[PDB]
């Protein structure tokens, strides 16, 4: 004979998705980290011996939920900033006079008094101006003007991706896989539970992962289906590859007041010589890094000639490497970093030509556009390349070789490299089991 | 300084379309100006026909002639064209291609307002147009 | 051990630390945190209200007067409390969990009724 | 056709201060600029006064303009022999949606 | 000698007013995608021996639904191109009546350049700036509110919406056959929340609503009062078909950076007045039964119908939203009959299209319905009528029933008549012979 | 029977289904609306739970109190009330002066456990 | 030996700030009192003794919460009004037909977007600045957009109660002559503070709470040279004000149905606005203030000067009389000196201002429409906001000047007797109790 | 008598009027302010209520425990602690290690006691 007995506070859980709130280390930040609740100074991490749980990062809701949250943050930050609606005016632009990617645009902008106009000479990057009449010239309309209104990014706020800890509410937990070499999906043996994720820097990058988490002791390749050519392939590096970026153009910012008390920032003049922006990366490190990736890529799908090409072709935002450091938005051509072949057998830097874009659409949205104000002085940016976003275009049966093209055209993939170790679980404190007991009456 | 100069057939038969052009020099055709067409019959009063905004890029014509004239401009060679369909003997006049400045009146959040075609700064040399068998 | 630390231990021994798991059950960021904060209360009250009606209010371990049904599980008492943990045990009863509650609901109400008339 | 009105001719000797008048209605004269023009024989005209009384570059102070309600007039003084020409008044007509000129006063 | 015992989870309630959330089974003005997906099985519990009292007039959920509908309408219009720039002088001429060929110049994307356009605006949406003088028309409501265009994608389709109360509350449903609106419902049933209610907006005639069970029923808080609306529900629907013959070719332009504006560019074919059809035999019989039932509440006086009261178009005409366009039909052809105790074929109702509207009668907001391309046809069912008796005089044998009401709440009151929200009181007390042991 | 499926049933029959009635207590426009509605449900539920706690009836469907039944509130015998009347109209009988019985129960229980501690 | 025990409901509290919500007396008011929850018809003035809890108005967070809350209500009640963006147009002005009024003319958009109407309105010189050296420009046009205050809502301060959520109580200090930072006895407890009027004033408290029977001086550090010194009067010194200009308001339709108001003409002569106060009461009040000030510090030589200098906002009085805003020069109220030994009305000249930023915010500007006809507003002076300017060591005297430049101090003088605490009734204590098994 | 009217009273007088305290424990800008404040009360009420449930004192105001009183916590006798001392200063000196004392009752006493009782 047996009787059912209920247990409260039982240590069991179930897969689930829920609303998540941040937590930042202790106003003028794009992610509103100051308004975010302060993080817990004690990282309460509890290990789970003998616990084996399966993780499916490609089917979770954390990245999908974080994607919407980040978009709402980017926008809630641009909401109170100056609206450059009056900037959509015909711009008479001419070749910059002091390599051909900057144009000297002269336009009539509104002034505080609605019945007066000010002529202002600004220098805009060609990538942000489109010819009004293709046949003629000296008539360039601001890009994104025929799709949505432009919204100036506030200059006092910073776009730096400081770490943010995504934490669950009370009664919920976030598991943390710690098995070394754990790929995208699998049964994690070294499972552990923490109050919430570590500092996840919300870096906005495309075609490459910057300042992200590194591997433990070996290269890790994660994907929901490696054989599927249409699926994204994320590679995590064990040894970071430092990349240095710089904008030699010593732009001189100038300010003008448009409308009632709304300032507009632009590039007045370039002091000294004008030189294109670029990024330096040690050839030995990158060349040696791909040697390991090619060696590891040859493991999942067998020994075949690994080849890397220069993107798949298309628009700048999806065929070039994006940046968000130094208050600027670079668009680097990574053709030099994926121009090598690797067989079974097998000063000193690689220069990446980069173009700067002011009017941008980071979330691939056509209903909203943002104008990044220029930053005075020669901006420098150094970061660590810790992950790569690869895609195999082997639509035709690969016989001896297949080309790997970096990209993905999706923003959710980059953040997946930082949340692959987690999975939200709803703890069920109630449990029932048979027992040899009967309550009194 | 801006120079205007007409060019077209001086003698045209009745009932067909009268086509003539006027070149532009000294200022871009797409500038902030109103390329207006004016005509004056022999010893009669001066009357307006229509205008084509260089910047706005749209034509406008007189209500009495709205159903007969069509103004077009070619930005490639900087020249405005006047095409008067169904010409008659009452249309004999010296056509003048004058420019009017699209001066800024006052701005607004949704767009700027400007003056209409008035106080023509420059006038063309004038082309004599006769209509008879 | 800590919060949820005894999840991997054997069920019988894991049942000795229920208190630690039950102790930690309680402008864009403000609304997001607010919606998540109230959700915690809903999750807590969703499971806490059941104990309030099952006669187990304020009781970590609460025995019932409902006999165990072999249909739910035919495993022996010796192997269930010493072989596996709760993670896999719930996966075998999830199908009958709710039914099990309903039997306890009417059973407890009857106890209150019989105890009331008896007293 | 000319909606505005002005005397057909105001010819007379020189060395005085003749004043040609131009009138209209609230649609054209009483709503915007009252620019004037001069037309020499067998040639295109030229601008004399734009807006209301503002003078363009190259024209001497001899020429002046004025506006009063729905009426107008061109003021000149110290005339000479080269002033023998046809003068026209102009304004933008709101109702007609097009600028119109006067009948032309020959001096 | 009797002690007292306290009960928990007792089955009782009390009339209350609480916030109600919505529920539906992104592309609609109601924004039901954010609502909680309704449970497919309708949880309905029948109550035996219950004769709960009902009163739809003092019911508060009708006001809440009216307020929420206003919020969704405004929330949906909030992210849309603001036609503020259309407050320019409009020069219009007769089409080559109810339509005018308006012409004007408007701001293009680049603020520096303008663009001349030729749009066809209905006379109801255009009023003359110069009294009497021709031309110089301006857009109506330009002197009272900012015109806002409806995002072309979001459709006005009145899909069902379920009004559900949070936990701890309940909505009582009256199942009595032929309920008279107010009284004690002898057939009550508890449901977690109301059924799918179509929020179709209309006045002077209820469409696509619920039909009666077995006979026509009349509802009124005070039927003898003239100032109180008389909501009538039919048992058999009277199909009504409408159509605006104009092909209505649509044209689009970009005003300001990014915002687009749609309008009627040209009309292909002959222009014809919009109208609606109703079978004469069916409608004539409906008035017979309506007058037959109306004689029960009043004496044996003869019942006659008039052609509304007269005045503004928004209240004196049957206004319905179908096929993405708003019509304003002259219902004078329906209410033109007299009835006594003794006792090819379609009645045509002239209608006028209108783009600038103030659906909720608010002067602070204005809605601009974009023209729908191609001809549009609409087929709906008439399930109720809004009547108001003009008995301001001491009539002896006559009873004039003029369609009207003018209150938008009346539309939803005709459907929410069978619902009443009550808060659950799970605590009760009663005497009992018991003693709490130490 | 179902949720609230015994409101009109007799007193005794309705006293057997109390568990079902007690268990059922649990773009951006709807989000805030729903959020405000859910908070009210929790607050409403706690409004009754707190009374049970102070009345010495923590988590009990049926509870007894050390308070005599005042004849002023009602003078009906224990037979007709528990076999003829139902809970729906019974609430109307004590629609007035209902707070006084609650006030008498909380104060009576306030001095109950204190005496137990003294005895213990 | 003893065993621990736990008690639920204990009467204890802990100092901790919490979110506060309003409560008004039981739509058309700037403070949105009707939209606010109603106040308790009978507040519980529960008596307590032997508590001797300490208070500190310069450290509590409730005063700061009110500052941010009041600003929110101002924006909440101001954003639905018409935005006067088209008013930022070049202004052509001439002297009124008197140096403080300028007869300005300008173009303003009418109901149509393509039509402008030439209007004639009178703008005070304080809200006008040259665009070049006749054309004049509206002030604050280069800082923020102007917004019109809807006449439908009045600026009259009405009392509003600030109540805490359930579980948090607001203590009420009632000690006689409560100076501030220290120990307070007779501390009563109520669910929430009484009705407090959110009056907007500078360097002088109006319609505030008066002292019980003696003047009170308070400050976070009375000995500091840069800390505000609030003073509470024992009796109120009534102050009268008036605008002799008989303004005639004219309305014009602008934009999509938006309305606008302005000063059309003046009936009769123009005279500068001013405020009066009885010299006998003011002299007596300041005479007594020196007596109370002599006990704190200084070499028994009190000196009063006419402010310390700066812009108009911090160097002059502020009012919100019947919708209009005043700015009076207080040089006449602080032009006295005293020692240990020791008609009839003092007048204060004032200047009317329409464009204002009462909250010292440069991101938003409010345009108060002119109220038609002459308006008067009698008020009671209940406190002073003074600060010592002792830049040199206290040898024989010290100078006291009105000011502060901080709006929080206006509320600190009213919320001085309140402190929010968190009720933590769950406590433990040793006992001989045993848990039966 | 009133809410929180025994703060300064003696220990014994405060231990008989806790029921009242437990009973009273629970335009567009006002919406979020009222909501965020209302929910905080629920959080505050459930903050300490769940602790009593884990300790097995749900509804029992003067609940007892099964943990010995450490001498290091207070070098004072029970006679003076309850004769004229008040709860305020008493709590002001016990704020230290308040979590550690709760652990003993929370785990060593209630969790262990229920486990032993399960051996029936
Ligand atoms: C391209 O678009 C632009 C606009 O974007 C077109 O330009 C507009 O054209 C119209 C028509 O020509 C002009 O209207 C005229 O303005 C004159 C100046 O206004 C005086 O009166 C105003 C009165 O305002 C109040 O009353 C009027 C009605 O009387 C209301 O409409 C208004 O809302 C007010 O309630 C004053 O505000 C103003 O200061 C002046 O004192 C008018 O005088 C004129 O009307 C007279 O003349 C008309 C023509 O005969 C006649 O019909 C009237 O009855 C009256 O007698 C008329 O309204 C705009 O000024 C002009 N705007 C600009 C900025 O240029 C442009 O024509 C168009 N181009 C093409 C090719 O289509
Ligand atoms: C990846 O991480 C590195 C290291 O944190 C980031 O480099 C930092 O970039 C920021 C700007 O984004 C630099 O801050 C600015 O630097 C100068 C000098 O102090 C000054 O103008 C400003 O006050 C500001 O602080 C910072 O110096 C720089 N740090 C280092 C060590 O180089 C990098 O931006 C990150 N990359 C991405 C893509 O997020
Ligand atoms: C894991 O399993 C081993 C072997 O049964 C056991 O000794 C150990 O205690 C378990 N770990 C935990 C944390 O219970």
């Amino acid at each position: 004979n047996l009787w059912v007995t209920v247990y409260y506070g039982v240590p069991v859980w179930r897969d689930a998705d829920t609303t998540l709130f941040c937590a930042s280390d202790a106003k003028h930040n794009v992610w509103a980290t100051h308004a975010c609740v302060p993080t817990d100074p004690n990282p309460q991490e509890i290990h789970l011996d003998n616990v084996t749980e399966k993780f499916n990062m490609w089917k979770n809701n954390m990245v999908e939920q974080m994607h919407e949250d980040i978009i709402s943050l980017w926008d809630q930050s641009l909401k109170p900033c100056v609206k450059l609606t009056p900037l959509c005016v015909t711009l008479h632009c001419t070749n910059v006079t002091s390599r051909e990617g900057l144009k000297n645009c002269s336009f009539n902008m509104t002034t505080e008094l609605r019945d007066k106009r000010q002529k202002v000479y600004s220098l805009f990057y060609r990538l942000d101006i489109v010819p009004i009449n293709e046949n003629q010239g000296s008539e360039y309309r601001l890009i994104n003007c025929n799709t949505s209104a432009i919204t100036q990014a506030c200059p006092k706020v910073s776009f730096e991706p400081i770490p943010i800890h995504y934490c669950t509410p009370a009664g919920f937990a976030i598991l943390k896989c710690k098995d070394e070499g754990f790929n995208g999906t699998g049964l994690c043996k070294n499972v552990s539970t923490v109050q919430c994720t570590h500092g996840i820097k919300p870096v906005v990058s495309t075609q490459l992962l910057l300042n992200g988490s590194l591997a433990e002791k070996n290269i890790i390749i994660r994907s929901e289906n490696i054989t599927n050519n249409a699926k994204i392939i994320i590679v995590q590096l064990v040894q970071p590859v430092t990349i240095k970026c710089i904008r030699p153009n010593n732009n001189t910012v100038k300010s003008i007041r448009i409308g009632p008390g709304q300032a507009f920032y632009y590039t007045g003049d370039i002091i000294g010589d004008i030189r294109q922006a670029h990024c330096n990366v040690t050839r030995s490190r990158w060349n040696k890094t791909l040697q390991e990736v090619a060696e590891k890529l040859r493991t999942y799908f067998g020994n075949k000639t690994i080849i890397f090409a220069n993107s798949s072709g298309g628009d700048l935002e999806i065929t070039t490497h994006s940046f968000n450091c130094g208050g600027e938005f670079f668009y680097c051509n990574t053709s030099g970093l994926f121009n090598s072949t690797w067989y079974v057998n097998s000063n000193d830097t690689i220069t990446l030509p980069c173009r700067i874009k002011q009017i941008i659409n980071m979330w691939q949205r056509a209903g909203q556009a943002m104008y990044a104000p220029p930053i005075p002085g020669v901006i420098k940016c150094e970061s660590n390349i810790t992950g790569l976003l690869l895609t195999r275009d082997g639509g035709k049966d690969n016989n001896v070789n297949e080309t790997f093209r970096p990209g993905g055209s999706d923003m959710r993939d980059n953040w997946r490299s930082e949340l692959y170790k987690y999975k939200v679980v709803e703890i069920e404190p109630l449990g029932v089991a048979p027992t040899r007991c009967k309550r009194r009456v | 300084q801006v120079q205007l100069r007409e060019s077209g057939p001086g003698l045209v038969k009745p009932s067909e379309t009268l086509s003539l052009t006027c070149a532009v020099s000294g200022a871009s055709i797409s500038d902030e100006y109103y390329w207006t067409w004016i005509r004056q019959p022999p010893g009669r009063g001066l009357e307006w026909i229509g205008y084509f905004s260089g910047r706005d890029g749209y034509p406008h014509y007189n209500r009495f002639l709205e159903s007969r004239v069509t103004i077009s401009v070619d930005t490639s060679k900087k020249q405005i064209s006047l095409r008067l369909t169904s010409v008659t003997a009452a249309d004999t006049a010296v056509y003048f291609c004058a420019k009017a400045p699209r001066s800024f009146l006052y701005g607004d959040d949704y767009g700027d307002f400007y003056t209409e075609s008035d106080y023509f700064d420059s006038w063309g040399q004038g082309v004599l147009v006769t209509v008879s068998s | 051990l800590g919060f949820l630390g005894a999840a991997g231990s054997t069920m019988g021994a894991a049942s000795i630390t229920l208190t630690v798991q039950a102790r930690n059950l309680l402008t864009h960021w403000g609304i997001k945190q607010l919606q998540a904060r109230v959700l915690a209360v809903e999750h807590y009250l969703r499971d806490q209200q059941l104990l309030g009606i099952w006669g187990c209010s304020g009781k970590l371990i609460c025995c019932t007067n409902v006999p165990w049904n072999s249909s739910w599980s035919n495993k022996s008492l010796d192997e269930i409390w010493n072989n596996m943990t709760w993670l896999q045990w719930d996966k075998e009863i999830n199908n009958y969990t709710q039914l099990i509650y309903r039997l306890i609901e009417e059973s407890q109400n009857q106890q209150e009724k019989n105890e009331k008339e008896l007293l | 056709q000319s909606v505005l009105t002005q005397p057909p001719s105001a010819s007379e000797a020189a060395r005085k201060s003749v004043t040609i008048s131009c009138s209209g209605s609230s649609s054209n004269i009483g709503s915007n600029s009252v620019s004037w023009y001069q037309q020499l024989p067998e040639t295109a005209p030229k601008l004399l006064i734009y807006n209301n009384n503002q003078r363009p570059s190259g024209v001497p102070d001899r020429f002046s303009g004025s506006k009063s309600g729905t009426s107008a007039s061109l003021a000149i003084s110290g005339l000479q022999t080269e002033d023998e020409a046809d003068y026209y008044c102009g304004a933008w007509d709101g109702s007609l949606r097009g600028n119109v000129f006067g009948s032309g006063t020959k001096l």
